[PDB]
This record gives structure tokens, sequence and C-alpha cells, in this order.
RNA sequence: UGUCCCAACGUUGGGCCCGGUGAACUGUACAUUCCAGUGCGGAGUCUGGAGACACCCAGGGGGAAGCGAAGACCCUAUGGA
RNA sequence: CGCUCUAAUUGGAUGGAAGUAGGGGUGAAAACUCCUAUGGACCGAUUAGUGACGAAAAUCCUGGCCAUAGUAGCAGCGAUA
RNA sequence: ACCCUCAGAAGGGAGGCGAAAUAGAGCAUGAAAUCAGUUGGCGAUCGAGCGACAGGGCAUACAAGGUCCCUCGACGAAUGACCGACGCGCGAGCGUCCAGUAAGACUCACGGGAAGCCGAUGUUCUGUCGUACGUUUUGAAAAACGAGCCAGGGAGUGUGUCU
């Protein structure tokens, strides 16, 4: 698994991680990308709107065949990754919880750092025609989060 | 409170007029990188020089723009060849006994990397006292 | 006999594969293959005296 | 609108090509040039063949395109472009520091470059750019 | 008698957007190309011009002498059956 | 010039070996060497030997990995649930 | 271990052990291909063997390189004048003299200056040349053949006899 790739001052910082989550690594990049710089609280509301389908996640790199979304600003393609979103809400809930147990004001902390990493694949095999089989795998994602006082 | 290198770091060798000229030439003319053809087009191909052997190689054919081919004509002046940029001739040293016979006016010493701090300290202090500069000195806080 | 203990055969042309002996879809015997024979290995017969 | 031309060249009764060759030379030397009265510039030759050449150019084309100017305006500018490496930084810089105009929007009367002037009294086989543009179908906006 | 003149409208399942799942073919490199030329005589890459702001969605497949198969045709081998 | 192991001669290393990462110097070059970080136990030199001794290629072998792509499929069957 | 979080013997946070947890369980070291985040340089008007050699921008902790810039002056190979004087030519221009002079690459000396400053490295811009590599071939950039990328593996050996 990963380790925090960024230094964090413990006196003004709260940390959190997700380990080997089986979800879209591509969606996770997009989500991280989008919520970085946001307030843990703002992030929560955003991700919930995504899950609700009232807010699209800009898909800036893994966008092939993706249809345009009017709400995306400065870009075009976007979707509503609810699974990855839920995993991020779990990540945030933990971080904000850790932040409170330390005396900070969780929700108001800024997302200083947030990144997803593809730690592996749960390998699978799919039978195909002509007596042959081919991979059918699942990504495994790790993701770091660093909250910082404003 | 600040770092200072041990020994005669500033020491310079005394060279004949001819040698200093040849040294200055070497440094002025320089030479080509002489890296292997197309090393930059494929990662599996390293920089280490290999003679271009392809019958159609453009380098091998000496097409201008494809890089220089290694030739005797590129050799550096006999009199200076192998000299540290300072002009000193290097002498590889592993212990104190290696310092014996070294001409501090003409040669500078380079302590092998493997030698430990304990042995370095001794080599470094007796080197200085013999008027020999140490090319890779230890930096202590003074 | 190291690396020769097998009935690996090459499929020849036709499947976009190099003509390398294979068994159970695994390459074998030939020098360039992993688990294949050593081409010119040490020899008991050599007079080292 | 407003063009700090270091030079203002009057094309009236002058051989376009010759003028263009000089305006390019200067534009590459860093001069800002403005060519005036383009419509009155001239090109020697048998009108009929001269026109076929330009009419062909207009007809040439396809999806990728071959945009050929019809106004004496463009005609003259394209001619200058052909004398500059307009795709290189330096060349596009020069080309862009050059502008051709119908009539003269300046107060000063442009100068006449040496060896570009045509003697109507001793020349009958030649044509006006404006004449060519009219034939091409341009809109006589002059 | 929609085979045709000569196509139209409609029905169901796809196709398109969204959540979830999630391969393969293929990849020397570079690559926004077009017209001409040239070259081992069938060039996105040479030469000359022309055109060309970047990214993305959908399409029908013109080109990559597209992808797939060390040509079955033909000839050659002091080859095989 | 470089690699393995043997021998003689002779050195380095827990006051930090090999290796690896980045960086400085030398050699026309094969390649040699130093600095910092990592590492945490082995490593050289000269001479004379040794040989399963040097790779960009073989539709090469084995493993890992990127693009392909959040794409195809998860609709089509007289059993539409 | 204990405490917080969590649907939770999961995971995470905080904490404890040890020289070391970046030794935390397929756990020594931890390359490349390659992925996330990020720094430097370039960047939505522009052209493709991706570079070599020259030269500029921007960027750079120490270490292991320490040079570099401008005035002037010394030396100074081949080469080698302007102006002016005189004499030719229809003319472009030439001849003689001034003069093998002034100049002239490198190098050096005095004085002054730079420490991102010189070298070097990263990237990018300009100039010159430039259609991979290997193989087949009279001729390969080839619309001839091979490779997706990287690592590791991958081909003159032994005995006998002869020379
Ligand atoms: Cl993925
Ligand atoms: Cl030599
Ligand atoms: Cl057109
Ligand atoms: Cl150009
Ligand atoms: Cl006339
Ligand atoms: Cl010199
Ligand atoms: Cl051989
Ligand atoms: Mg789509
Ligand atoms: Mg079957
Ligand atoms: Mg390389
Ligand atoms: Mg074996
Ligand atoms: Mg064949
Ligand atoms: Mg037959
Ligand atoms: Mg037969
Ligand atoms: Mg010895
Ligand atoms: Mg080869
Ligand atoms: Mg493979
Ligand atoms: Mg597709
Ligand atoms: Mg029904
Ligand atoms: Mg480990
Ligand atoms: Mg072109
Ligand atoms: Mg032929
Ligand atoms: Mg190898
Ligand atoms: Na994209
Ligand atoms: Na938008
Ligand atoms: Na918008
Ligand atoms: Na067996
Ligand atoms: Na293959
Ligand atoms: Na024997
Ligand atoms: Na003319
Ligand atoms: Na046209
Ligand atoms: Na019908
Ligand atoms: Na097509
Ligand atoms: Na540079
Ligand atoms: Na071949
Ligand atoms: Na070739
Ligand atoms: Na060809
Ligand atoms: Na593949
Ligand atoms: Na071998």
């Amino acid at each position: 698994g990963i380790s925090y790739s960024v230094e964090a001052d413990p006196d003004t910082t709260a940390k959190a991680m997700l380990r080997e989550r089986q979800m879209s690594f591509k969606h996770s990049k997009a989500i991280a990308r989008e919520i970085k710089g946001k307030t843990a609280g703002e992030a929560v509301d955003y991700l919930e709107a995504v899950i609700e389908g009232d807010q699209p996640v800009p898909f800036k790199q893994h966008n092939s065949g993706v249809g345009h979304k009017s709400k995306v600003d400065g870009w075009d393609a976007g979707r509503y990754p609810e699974k990855a979103s839920k995993a991020f809400l779990d990540l945030l809930e933990n971080a904000v919880g850790n932040a409170d147990h330390q005396g900070f004001d969780g929700e108001a902390m800024t997302i200083k750092h947030v990144a997803a990493h593809k730690v592996g694949e749960q390998q699978g095999r799919k039978p195909r025609a002509m007596g042959r089989a081919s991979a059918w795998n699942s990504p495994q994602v790790d993701v770091e989060l660093i909250l910082e006082e404003p | 409170t600040e770092l200072q290198a041990r020994g005669l770091t500033e020491k310079t060798p005394d060279l004949s007029d001819e040698d200093a000229r040849l040294l200055t030439q070497r440094h002025r003319v320089g030479k080509p990188q002489f890296n292997r053809q197309d090393h930059h087009k494929k990662k599996r191909v390293s920089t280490s020089w290999r003679k271009p052997r392809g019958q159609l190689s453009k380098q091998r054919r000496g097409i201008k723009g494809k890089g220089d081919t290694v030739e005797a004509g590129f050799r550096s002046p006999t009199a200076v060849r192998g000299k540290h940029p300072s002009g000193f001739e290097e002498v590889r040293v592993h212990n104190v006994d290696d310092l014996e016979g070294v001409d501090g006016d003409t040669e500078a010493v380079r302590i092998a990397s493997k030698v430990g701090a304990r042995k370095r300290e001794r080599i470094e202090e007796e080197a200085e006292d013999a008027g020999i500069r140490v090319l890779n000195p230890t930096y202590v806080e003074v | 006999y190291a690396g020769l203990r097998t009935p690996a055969e090459s499929f020849g042309s036709g499947r976009g594969q190099a003509h390398v002996p294979k068994l159970d879809g695994r390459a074998r015997r030939v020098p360039q293959a992993v688990k294949g024979r050593s081409a010119h290995p040490p020899k008991t017969e050599k007079d080292r005296s | 609108a407003e063009f700090d031309a270091d030079v203002i060249v009057d094309a009236r009764d002058c051989i376009m090509g010759r003028v263009a060759s000089q305006v390019a030379e200067q534009a590459l030397d860093g001069e800002t040039v403005a060519v005036v009265n383009a419509e009155r510039a001239v090109i020697t030759g048998r009108e009929e063949q001269i026109v076929e050449k330009y009419e062909k150019r207009v007809d040439i084309g396809n999806d990728n395109g071959y945009f050929y100017p019809k106004r004496p305006d463009g005609i003259f500018k394209r001619t200058i472009r052909g004398m500059l490496p307009h795709k290189k930084q330096r060349g596009r810089e020069a080309f862009e520091s050059v502008r051709v105009y119908l009539g003269n929007p300046y107060d000063e009367d442009g100068e006449v470059l040496d060896g570009t002037s045509l003697d109507r009294l001793s020349n009958i086989k030649f044509v006006t750019l404006g004449e060519i543009s009219e034939t091409l179908g341009a809109n006589k906006t002059w």
C-alpha cells in the first residue's frame, strides 16, 4: 500500500486513507482532482450531490465516449461516479472524525492533499468464444487525504 | 558554526608553460558526448558507446548531423591527458601508506570512497602535513 | 539432458507465433527459452589437466 | 487603422514583383512597410495570359483549401508573402509588419523605390492589379 | 406480390444519456494534413507549395498498399508424402 | 575495456561493504572514479589463471506494465416480466 | 496494549515495540517499463527520425568541477584593407604607392567585474545538417522483413586426428 506522499505538520493537520478499495481508479482520480482545495464539509455536500445526480464530476482525462454535461464549467465531459463518491465520503467521514478527536473543527478544514493510487488488481478470468479466456480484473485503490486548518 | 573542508583545498599545481597551454587547450576544445547512436530513441538502448555496425547506419556513414564517430583524432594532448581540471595528476589512496612518494606540487590525492571516517581523518591530516591537497575532503563544522 | 526432458514441439507457421518448441503452451528445450538447454555448457569430457 | 510605417511605398505604375522583392528585403531587416495604391500597381505581359494565370489560381482548390485573394489588396500581399519564409518566426514577424492598401490612407505620399517604376510612354503590354481584380470578379471598392 | 418504379409510416430489441460490471484486437518512432513532385517505379514523415487554434461527441468506413495468416497461385530445393 | 570463480602479492568496510537513485571529475572509447541519499554486510587492486564472460533485434523465451478504455459484452432466442 | 472512528476481529486516526516498521506479515535490498500527486521548462497560430554540433531564455542549497566577462597592452600563422596620391578604362571597375602596413585565431600580463556567476545539468528558442535501428538487397525512409514498452534470459563448445 501507499504512504503519505506529502509531509504534514501534526499540529495543524488531520490525515486519512482508504486501502485497496475495489472501485474505478479512473473515477477516483477525477474525484480527487475535483475536491482538492475544498472544505471537508463542502466536499461532503458536493459528493452527495454527485451521488444524487445534481452535480457532475468533470472527467478530464478518462473521457472517451463520455457525453457532455452543461453544469461542467471550463470543460465538457462529466459523469456521476456514485461508488467512488461513496468511498470518498467514507474517507472524509474518517478524516473529519479524526480531526474532531484532535480538537480541530473538522468540516471547516481545507483539503490540502487528496490523491488516488492504483495499488493492484483483483485478477479475474472471463471465458470467451473459441475455447479461449481473457482477463476480467478489478482495480484496487488506495487514497490519501490531508486536512489542514484554514 | 560553518562548514570548512579539511586540508589544502586551494592548492594549485605548478606546470610548465607548455603544460598549462595544453591544459587550457583541452578545456577549450572539449569533445563530443560520443553517446551511442539513437540511444535517445529507445529506452532499452543505453548511452554507452557502441560502434555503429549497420551497413546503412547514417552515423556509420558519417552523415553530418548524426554525431561524431570515435576516432584516434579526438585524443587529448599527451602531456595533459588524464589530468584533473586543476592540472594535478591524481593518485588513488586507500590508507596512510599510500601517501608516501606523492609530490604535493605535482599530484593531488583522492581517497577511495570505501575508506571509513576513522581512516579518512588520519589520511586527511597527514596528507595536509605533507603538503598534499585532498580532492574529496571531509567538511567539518568550525 | 538438462532442458531436453520434454516432448515440446513447435507449431510452425499459422498462429503469429515464432517457431519455438512449446508444451502446454510453455516454451522449452531451445537455448533462448527459459528452462531450455544450456547451449555450450561445461563438460565432464574436457581435459582440464 | 494606424500603422507606424517606417516606410511608405507608392505602387502606382510600379512593377509589383520588383516592389515586393524590395519590401520583403526591408521587412526582414526590421522595417515596417506600408504599400499604397495597390490597385494601381502593374505587371508587364500579355493581359490575356497574365489573367489566365491568376484565374487558374482562383479555381485551384479542394477541401484542404487554396485561398487565393482576388482584390488587388490581397494579391499584392500574397506576392510579398511568397518572398518571405512566412512560416518561420522571423518571416511571419516580417510579413506581419507589412501591410498593403488600396489608395493611400496616409497623409504623406509614399516613396517610389528605385528600379520599380514603369514608363507608360514606352510600354503598352502590361496590366493594372485593379484591372486583374475586376476580371477575377472582385468588387471595385476603389 | 415492396424484387423493382420509389420510397413512406409504424412495431419490438439495440443504438444515444445515467448507475454498476468490465475484456480483446492492435502499438519501431513521430504523427493537424492536402496538392504536386521525387524516391527500389504505389510517401501523413523526402522536396516545393497550400492549408492548419486545442480538446471532445456521434457517424458512415476514403486512406494508413488498415487488422487477421512466414502466399494456397508460380518458380526454386540433388525437400516430403 | 568489462564480467565469474581460483592462486600469489597486497588493500578497504558497522567511524558503514555490495547494490540502487540523483549528481561531480577522467578516458577518443569500451569504461574508470568521486559526492550526496538509500542500504546494512560484505568488497577490492596488481600479477598469473579460469570460462554456462558482454544484446536492440531472432513472428526470440519468461515475467511485469502502458495505451487501447471506463470502450465491446452484460439487448437479439416465440420463454419480452 | 489502550482510546477515537466504522455496519466492522476490515480499514483509517492516535498510540506502543525495535537501531530500523520506508523491517508490520509473500515483511532484506527494492532497478526499469509504468501510475498518482507535484516542481522546473514549453504551451490552445501551428509541422512530424524526436537528435548532433553552435549559440541564446528561463531554472539550480552544499558536496564531488572552478572558472568566466569587459578596457587596455604583449605576441601575432595563412590571409590582408579603408582613406588619400598618381596613372588607366566607354563603363562596372582596375593599376602603382601608402603596405605585406592597420588588421589577424589562440595564449598571456596589468586593471576592473560576475557566484545562477563560468562549467555542468533540466527545458525551451534560433542557426546548420538530418526521411530510425538491424536485416534482405544492384538499390531501404520505404507501400520489403522484425519489434507495443521494460527487466532478466538468449548463439564458436568438447573429444579425437591432421596442418
Ligand atoms: Cl485503470
Ligand atoms: Cl591511441
Ligand atoms: Cl478551395
Ligand atoms: Cl517559411
Ligand atoms: Cl509594350
Ligand atoms: Cl595555446
Ligand atoms: Cl567464433
Ligand atoms: Mg459516448
Ligand atoms: Mg468450448
Ligand atoms: Mg535509451
Ligand atoms: Mg535449465
Ligand atoms: Mg512465404
Ligand atoms: Mg500446385
Ligand atoms: Mg516422393
Ligand atoms: Mg601484486
Ligand atoms: Mg545485432
Ligand atoms: Mg510478453
Ligand atoms: Mg474505440
Ligand atoms: Mg410479456
Ligand atoms: Mg521490503
Ligand atoms: Mg511540407
Ligand atoms: Mg530486387
Ligand atoms: Mg541480459
Ligand atoms: Na483526455
Ligand atoms: Na462547460
Ligand atoms: Na458550465
Ligand atoms: Na518431464
Ligand atoms: Na508475437
Ligand atoms: Na576430464
Ligand atoms: Na511579369
Ligand atoms: Na483558390
Ligand atoms: Na416491406
Ligand atoms: Na477508413
Ligand atoms: Na540551455
Ligand atoms: Na531479412
Ligand atoms: Na533499414
Ligand atoms: Na517504398
Ligand atoms: Na499486447
Ligand atoms: Na554466450
